RNA sequence: UUUGGCAUAGUUCC
């Protein structure tokens, strides 16, 4: 249930849209700033 | 005296004129009750409010 | 018949 080495994240999971929720003019919440920016230097 | 009754009162009453003040705090503002209203967003229980 | 959030301040009751 638990192997050491899994505990180096090489793959972050992506929390749904129903965690993060939309804002209703469309706001995004820190943990989708928080995303976008690891997406961002992810790519770079 | 009694009010319903006219009989005097057995003990004498201290009754005078005495400075009263009504303060903010009424009932119309403070009544509130709830059956399945509005819900909120992110839990999906009940608002707060 | 449709739903904003974060912060600060004041007040009520033990």
């Amino acid at each position: 249930y638990a192997r050491p080495e899994w505990m180096i994240v090489t793959v972050l999971p992506v929390p749904p849209l129903s965690v993060r929720p939309a804002v209703v003019a469309r706001n995004q919440d820190d943990l989708t700033h928080k995303l976008a920016d690891i997406v961002k230097i992810n790519n770079q | 005296y009694n009010g319903f009754t006219g009989r005097k009162i057995t003990s004498q009453i201290f009754i005078g004129p005495t400075y009263y003040q009504r303060l903010k705090h009424m009932v119309d503002d403070k009544i509130h009750s709830r059956a399945r209203g509005p819900i909120q967003i992110l839990n999906r229980q009940p608002m707060e409010g």
